[PDB]
Order: C-alpha cells, then structure tokens, then sequence
C-alpha cells in the first residue's frame, strides 16, 4: 500500500490472497485419520514413517545424519483409497493440507499448465510445512517418444516445471508429496527416480484380512448384520479394491 | 511516508537540437530537459531513466 | 571452464586462448548436474543467474521470447555472469513442424535464445551452463559446439564413482566398522546419485527403529532390499507345464 | 511538441517512429570485422557482388 500524493511505500503487505490456488488449500480439515480407513494397514505404517514422523520428532533424523524422506509415490489399482491415506496423515500431523486434482492442470494455453503448478509449489513454501496431495499422474506425466505433435511438449513443460519446484534448484519447502498414480509405465525417468519421491511404494490389492477391515467400518454406518460372519464376505470380494 | 514521486520512463529518441524525448510509464510522451547528473552521452533510446 | 577465465586471465593473454562460451551437460537424471551448478555458483562468486526452461513460453503469443531477451540484456549488464539454464527438455524440439502449439511456438522461443548467447549481439561473458536429461529431444544448435564448446557427457557414476557418493552421505551420517561401501555400490550398479541418497535415508530408517544412532552394514543391505522390492515385484511362476 | 501548460505547437520535431535497438543499433565491430572473412569464401563473394 502506497500513501497517495507521494505514492511511496507506507504499509507492508496486503498481498495478495489469490483464490486461484489459495482456495484449494484446506478441505475444511480432513475428518479422515488412518483409523477411519484400513485394509492397506501394512502400507499405512510406511507412509507414517516418510511423512508424519519427521514432524513428530525431527531429532530422530538429525540423530542418524540422514535426510528425511520426500514422502511416498503410490501406484496400484485405481480406487484403493490413495486420496484417503493423504487425508489421514494431513489431519493427524496438524499441518497445512493442499489437495489439488493434478489432471485438472495442463491447459491447452501454452505453458499455462506450467505457470499454475509453479504457484501451487510456491504457495506451499509460504505456508510450510504443508503436505500436498497430487492426484492423478496420467495426464501430467509426459511421454518422451512422440505421439501427439502438439501434446508431448506441452505436458512435458508442465511436468518439468513442477519437478523444478520440487527439488530442481529450489528447496523442498518440506513437501512431502504424497501423490497418487496407478501406472508406473507412463512416468518419465526424470520423476520416477527418488530424491523427488524418496520411497516408491507398491499399493497392491487388499489381503484377506484387509477385505474384512474395510467391511467392518462400512457396516457400522449401516444397521449391521444380525447373522455376522465376515469370513464369507471376504472370500467373494477377493480380486477387487477398497472402493468396491 | 512522503518520499517524493519520481516518474520512471524509457527514452524514445535523442534529438539533435540538444533535447530528448522520453516516454512516461503513465503513457504520455514528453520532451525533457538535459541535466549534468545524467547526460545524453550515457543515454541511448530505450535507456531507463 | 569458468574458474580459469576469472582467476587466471593472464593465461588467456599470454598463450592466446579463445574464451569458452558455454558448457552443455547431459546425462540421466538425479546424478548431480544441479549440485555442480550450485557449487560453481557458490565458489566463483559472480553473477549467478538461475533460470528454468519451463518458465519460458506462456499463454500469450511470443511472451516466452520477450522473456528470453530481458534475460540476455540484463546478463549483458551483469557480466561476468553465469546463466544457469535448468531443463532443456520442453524448450527444444529436434524435429520441426508448423501450426502446432507445442511444436512451432516452442521453436519461436528457441530461435530467440540461439541468437543472443552468442550471435550478432554478444554474449557478455556467459559462460552459459545448460543442463538437460536427454539430447534426443534437444535441438542440434545447442548440441554443436562453437557456443556450448565443452560437450560434457555425464554417465551414471562409475564402480569407484558410486563408492565416493556413498561416502559423502555417510560423512554426514555415521557408520559401523563392518560397513563396506564397495559391496553396496556393486548391487546398486548403474545407479545415480539420487538413488544413493534414498539408500542412505532408508537405511537410516532401520537404525531408528532399532534405536541406534550409527548405521551398520546390515541396515544398508536391508535398505537395498526394501526400496527395490516395492518398485518391482518378484513372485510368479513354475509349471504346470514349464517344469 | 506542444506547450505543456496550455496547448499549441511550439516545435516541429524532426520526426521519429520510435527507433530503439532497431536502426539505432549499428554494430559490426571486432572480434568479427572485415579482417575476419572466415569461410566458406565463395559464399562471401556472392554477397559482395
Ligand atoms: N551425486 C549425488 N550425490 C548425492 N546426492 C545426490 C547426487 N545427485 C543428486 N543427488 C540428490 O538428489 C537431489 C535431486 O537431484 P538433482 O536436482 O541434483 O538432479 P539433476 O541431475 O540436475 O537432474 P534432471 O535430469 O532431473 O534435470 C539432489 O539435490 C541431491 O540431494
Ligand atoms: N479403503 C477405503 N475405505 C473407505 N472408502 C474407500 C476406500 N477406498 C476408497 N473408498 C471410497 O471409494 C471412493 C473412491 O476412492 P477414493 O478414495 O476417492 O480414491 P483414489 O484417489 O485412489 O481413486 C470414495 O467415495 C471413497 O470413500
Ligand atoms: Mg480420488
Ligand atoms: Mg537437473
């Protein structure tokens, strides 16, 4: 703000409150912890190590002289509840949570996709620490071998902008991505590698026990069975996912 | 809080008759007075003054 | 390529040595092209201009090109200057085509760049450090020397090369006296510097669990197994019919 | 150029278009000069004609 008639700096800073990325921060704070989702029990512990634990006690990492993890990269079957696992940690840590659908990026206006992801990353540093959930990496992961003449360079530009923000030259900002894909065959060698995504995690299909876990949560929202036997239920749902 | 306003603009051309046209960031083109702080010898058209 | 021009200019004078006008780095990712650029930035202390190749080309026509000129004219005032261009993958199109927005307008910002680094309008003293993943999606003008006179290949670090990377990360950590880095670099053959950071962090996760400050030999081999397993699978299959 | 205080033409101006770095930039000076006709020599002969 400038006091007019001399038009010189008098007041820092009213800047800027930009709804375009400001408005995609917190999701009214998650009501999901990792006690309102299961089935991916084994995976959950791994994730708590990579994200929550630095925040819980930093000193355990300082103590072993190690860099703390950069978060987790999840692939698996669609719908297993990768979103809900990001939500579970974000809530529990009591840190800033930025949920972006990451496929809604990539504009057909050139490099606008890249611009936008530059803002979301910057936004993260200002409100650091912040955990960012980048959903869907099937429309922002580029292909280096041509298949769409106008397409390849465009998705690539966007992609290498966010990589640049991630640890290209610039600090992490204690992000801690937390970003879900389902294909590891559509990623580029550039992002695939760790130091951008330290612990690459396989998310498989739920075990026998895991069907059962998910089931008990959902039937407690219902009126529940009066002839309980969850062993039967598990068998049928074998070969499916958490969303099913 | 009162630091005077000094307009910033970029030189359009340098005149042979010992003057200079300079474009304000307001918009309107102006012919300015030379001075001995900054001469027409440190300046060229496009110089930010 | 940049130390000697600033600190040893009498050499240039006496012998008669044309100055170098850039260094091109290419090679697989995570190897520490970015670490080398910072190090040079820190340790020759002269004007370190950091720009990014995805940052060029915006939504208006010819904005990206505008932006390139601004950078070159400022570099010319600030010389000695090193422009460090991070990413060359999306900014360059080896192939040419017309009337495509990812393959004609990315070429009108390429053409402004080729073209101020050296060209009709000089330079300054840049010394432009370019770095990319692949040259196979990089325009040949950059590839050819003349400007970007030292064509620096970067491979995945050597057998001995990988033992040194381990030892930098360990220099910051701790170790046990059963630890042998050579055995671990073997396993991790054909791996970049970034991968090694993940081994040392992951090994650190085992040490933590077991409540110890030092990392032992067992923890590292456990981390090579851990990280790798979760990235590609092992089960399947035996006959039936393949027996 | 008009008188600023109240308007009236006071100066013709030798009349400009906004040369900046266009016609203003005349450079052909060393290293590259006419002492350095490196080539590709036949190509330069065509240009000379
Ligand atoms: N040789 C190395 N030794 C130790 N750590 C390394 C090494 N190389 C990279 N890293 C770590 O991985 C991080 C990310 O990689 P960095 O940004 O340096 O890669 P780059 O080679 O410039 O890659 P790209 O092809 O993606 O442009 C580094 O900042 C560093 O912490
Ligand atoms: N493990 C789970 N527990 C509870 N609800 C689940 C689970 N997995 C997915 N769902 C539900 O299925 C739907 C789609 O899955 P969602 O969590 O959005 O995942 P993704 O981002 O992995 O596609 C949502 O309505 C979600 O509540
Ligand atoms: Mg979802
Ligand atoms: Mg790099």
């Amino acid at each position: 703000a400038l006091n007019q008639q001399t038009l010189a700096i008098v007041n820092v800073l009213p800047t800027s409150k930009d709804p375009m990325v400001y408005g995609f921060e917190v999701e009214e704070k998650p009501e999901v912890s990792y006690e309102d989702i299961g089935g991916l029990d084994v995976q959950i512990e791994e994730i708590r190590e990579a994200v929550e634990l630095p925040l819980l006690k930093p000193e355990l990492f300082a103590e072993v002289g190690i860099e703390p993890p950069k978060g987790v990269l999840l692939y698996g079957p669609p719908g297993t509840g990768k979103t809900l696992l990001a939500k579970a940690v974000a809530n529990q840590t009591r840190a800033t949570f930025i949920r972006v659908v990451g496929s809604e990026f990539v504009q057909k206006y050139i490099g606008e996709g890249a611009r936008l992801v530059r803002e979301v990353f910057q936004l993260a540093k200002e409100k650091a620490p912040s955990i960012i959930f980048i959903d869907e990496l099937d429309a922002i992961a580029a292909r280096r071998t041509n298949s769409d003449t106008s397409g390849d360079r465009e998705v690539q530009r966007t992609m290498m902008q966010l990589l640049a923000e991630l640890d290209g030259f610039d600090p992490r900002g204690d992000v801690k991505v937390i970003g879900a894909t389902n294909r590891i065959d559509i990623l580029d060698p550039a992002i695939l590698r760790p130091g951008r995504f330290d612990r690459i995690i396989e998310v498989p299909l739920p075990t026998f026990e895991g069907r059962i876990q998910i089931f008990k949560i959902h039937t407690r929202k219902m009126k529940l069975a009066e002839d309980v036997d969850f062993k039967e239920l598990a068998r049928i749902t074998e070969g499916a996912s958490g969303a099913d | 809080l009162r630091s005077p306003p000094l307009l910033v603009g970029v030189v359009s051309d340098i005149l042979e008759d010992g003057r200079v046209v300079v474009k304000s960031s307001t918009g309107p083109k102006f012919v300015v007075n030379t001075s001995q702080y900054i001469n027409e010898e440190e300046l060229k058209p496009g110089a930010r003054v | 390529a940049v130390e000697l021009p600033l600190l040893k200019p009498e050499l240039f004078a006496e012998v008669g040595i044309e100055p170098p006008k850039g260094v091109l780095l290419y090679g697989p990712p995570g190897t520490g092209k970015t670490l080398l650029a910072k190090a040079v930035a820190n340790q020759t202390r002269a004007t370190f201009i950091r720009v990014v190749g995805s940052e060029f080309v915006q939504k208006y026509i010819g904005e990206g090109a505008r932006l390139v000129r601004e950078v070159f004219q400022l570099a010319k005032e600030k010389a000695p200057s090193i422009i460090f261009i991070d990413e060359l993958d999306a900014i360059a199109a080896r192939r040419t085509n017309s009337d495509t927005s990812g393959d004609r307008e990315v070429q009108r910002t390429m053409m402004q760049l080729l073209a101020e680094l050296d060209g009709f309008d000089p330079r300054g003293d840049v010394k432009v450090i370019g770095a990319t993943n692949r040259i196979d999606i990089l325009d040949p003008a950059i590839l050819r020397p003349g400007r970007f006179d030292r064509i620096i290949e970067v491979p995945l670090p050597t057998f001995e090369g990988r033992i040194q990377i381990f030892k930098i990360h360990t220099r910051k950590m701790k170790l046990a006296e059963d630890v042998d880095f050579k055995e671990l670099a073997r396993i991790t053959e054909g791996a970049s510097g970034a991968d090694i950071k993940a081994i040392c962090t992951e090994a650190g996760m085992f040490a933590i669990r077991e409540e110890r400050a030092k990392v032992t030999m067992l923890d590292f081999t456990k981390a090579i197994e851990k990280v790798l397993k979760k990235t590609t699978p092992i089960p399947d299959l035996k006959g039936v019919m393949f027996v």
